[PDB]
Order: C-alpha cells, then sequence, then structure tokens
C-alpha cells in the first residue's frame, strides 16, 4: 500500500521522528569514531610540549 | 428496456427519449472532448489496484505523472 505524494505531510515526518533517528546515529559512532579521536588530539598536545622544551635545552642560555 | 426505465427513473428522476440523447451527442466534436479532459482528467490523480506476478509494475508516481505531457 502507499498513497501519492500529493496527499501526505513530507516535512513534518522528518521531525516527527528526529530525535529517535539522532539517538541511533549517534550512538554508533560514538565509540569507533569519538575515542580514537580524543586520544589523536591529546597525542598533538603532548608532542608540541616537548617541542617547546626541547628548543630551549639546546638554544637558550 | 425495463432495466432502461427503472434505471433512469432513479438515476435522473424520468425516462429520456431516445431523440434527445442523439441531439446531445450529435454535438459534441473533438474541441469540446478537449475541454471535458483538460477540467477533469488532466494532471489528476490517480487509483491502481493489482494482482499476479507484479515485479515490473510501474510506480505510482510513474502512473501519476503519465496525466500530463512535457511536449506542450
Ligand atoms: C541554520 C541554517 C539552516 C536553516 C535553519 C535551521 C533549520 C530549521 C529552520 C526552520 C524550518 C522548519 C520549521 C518547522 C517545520 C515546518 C513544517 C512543518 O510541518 O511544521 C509544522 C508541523 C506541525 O504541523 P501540522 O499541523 O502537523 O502539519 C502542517 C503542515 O500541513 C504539514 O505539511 P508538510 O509536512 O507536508 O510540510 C508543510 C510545508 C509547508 O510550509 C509552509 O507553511 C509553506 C511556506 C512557503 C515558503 C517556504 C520557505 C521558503 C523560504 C526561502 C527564503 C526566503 C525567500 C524570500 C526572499 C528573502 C529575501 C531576504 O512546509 C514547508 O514546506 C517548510 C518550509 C520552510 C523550509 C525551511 C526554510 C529555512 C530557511 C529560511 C531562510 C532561507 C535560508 C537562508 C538564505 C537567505 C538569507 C541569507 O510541525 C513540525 O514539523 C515540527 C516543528 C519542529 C521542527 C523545527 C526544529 C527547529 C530547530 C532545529 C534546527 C536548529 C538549527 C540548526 C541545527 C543544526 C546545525 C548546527
Ligand atoms: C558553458 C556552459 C553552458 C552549459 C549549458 C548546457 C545546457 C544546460 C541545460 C539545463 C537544463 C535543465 C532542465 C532539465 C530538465 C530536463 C528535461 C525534463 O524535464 O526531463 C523530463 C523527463 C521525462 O519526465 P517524466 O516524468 O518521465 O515524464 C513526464 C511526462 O509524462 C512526459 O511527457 P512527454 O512524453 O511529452 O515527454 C517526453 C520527454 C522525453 O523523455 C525522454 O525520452 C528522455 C529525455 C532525456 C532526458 C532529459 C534531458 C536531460 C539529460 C541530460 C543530458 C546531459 C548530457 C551531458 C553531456 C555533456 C558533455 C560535455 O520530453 C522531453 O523532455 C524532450 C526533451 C526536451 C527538449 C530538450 C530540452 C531538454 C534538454 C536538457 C539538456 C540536455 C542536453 C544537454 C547536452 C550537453 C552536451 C554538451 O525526465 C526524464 O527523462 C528523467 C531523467 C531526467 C534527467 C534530467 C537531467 C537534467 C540535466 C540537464 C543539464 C544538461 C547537462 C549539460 C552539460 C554541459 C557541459 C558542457
Amino acid at each position: 500500500q502507499t498513497i501519492s505524494p500529493y496527499q501526505l505531510k513530507f516535512i513534518y515526518p522528518f521531525w516527527h521522528t528526529f530525535f529517535a533517528r539522532c539517538w541511533c546515529k549517534c550512538s554508533a559512532y560514538a565509540w569507533p569514531w569519538v575515542w580514537p579521536g580524543l586520544i589523536t588530539f591529546g597525542l598533538v598536545k603532548k608532542m608540541n610540549h616537548d617541542v617547546e622544551e626541547d628548543i630551549r635545552d639546546h638554544y637558550w642560555y | 428496456v425495463a432495466e432502461d426505465i427503472g434505471r433512469q427513473m432513479l438515476a435522473y428522476g424520468r425516462r429520456m427519449p431516445l431523440a434527445e440523447f442523439l441531439k446531445r451527442l450529435e454535438v459534441i466534436d473533438a474541441e469540446e472532448v478537449k475541454r471535458v479532459a483538460w477540467k477533469y482528467l488532466h494532471d489528476a490523480e490517480v487509483a491502481v489496484a493489482g494482482l499476479g506476478p507484479l515485479f515490473g509494475m510501474p510506480q505510482l508516481i510513474n502512473l501519476r505523472r503519465a496525466t500530463f505531457w512535457l511536449r506542450y
């Protein structure tokens, strides 16, 4: 059974189910994408902190 | 004939004589057909029912947009 698109609300259904769809997508991506990203971000900071200290142990008096 | 009498008495409230029907049918030409179809059938809603091996059936929207032409 299918209804003609000229006889349906076609934007309200998107928002009626917004919270359920957003929960499903964001829950799926959390562990696999976010957890490795936080680790990569931290490594970027540790790297930049060791570069500065290494410049002063060689050039500063 | 009896079916024609009874059916017309309920539908129209009267029986139409044969001569009247033929007079109304005579003055309908191609330009009057175009007027009526443009008003009721052109770019209109359709309903569909089917049964059997229907793997190659058109989409409802295909049938809906075949009610108008893009040529002209
Ligand atoms: C941040 C940028 C992104 C955009 C903004 C953010 C996104 C949301 C904006 C708000 C739009 C949605 C409004 C609510 C829903 C409306 C439809 C509807 O069904 O509502 C009634 C419906 C209930 O009604 P109903 O009684 O059940 O059914 C009634 C209908 O018959 C039901 O019938 P239907 O379901 O078949 O549909 C009805 C139909 C009929 O709707 C109408 O009423 C017809 C309206 C005709 C006009 C259409 C809009 C055209 C606008 C173009 C721009 C202007 C041009 C003019 C010249 C401008 C010159 C400056 O609806 C429409 O067609 C919707 C038209 C609006 C489209 C959105 C336009 C947004 C942008 C506007 C500005 C342009 C962009 C900027 C560029 C220009 C400036 C630089 O309620 C809902 O749908 C729930 C509402 C809750 C949802 C809204 C959530 C908002 C918050 C989330 C977003 C937060 C920001 C972004 C976060 C993410 C990024 C970080
Ligand atoms: C420097 C930059 C300059 C760039 C400028 C280039 C030109 C840009 C053109 C922009 C056009 C935008 C409007 C698009 C509407 C298309 C026509 C339409 O409504 O189709 C309805 C047509 C039938 O609708 P229906 O709902 O099935 O039936 C309703 C009625 O019951 C059916 O009632 P019916 O039986 O009376 O109707 C039968 C149907 C006949 O239906 C058919 O049997 C199929 C019709 C063919 C598909 C529609 C034409 C568009 C196909 C795109 C081809 C692009 C090739 C790219 C190659 C580039 C090489 C560099 O009648 C027609 O539509 C006849 C054609 C009308 C005369 C020609 C005007 C339209 C041509 C549009 C442009 C294509 C030529 C560009 C070539 C570029 C070469 C450099 O829809 C389809 O066939 C479905 C798919 C359509 C896809 C459309 C894609 C549009 C893209 C156009 C852009 C062209 C790309 C140019 C690239 C340039 C790079 C250098």
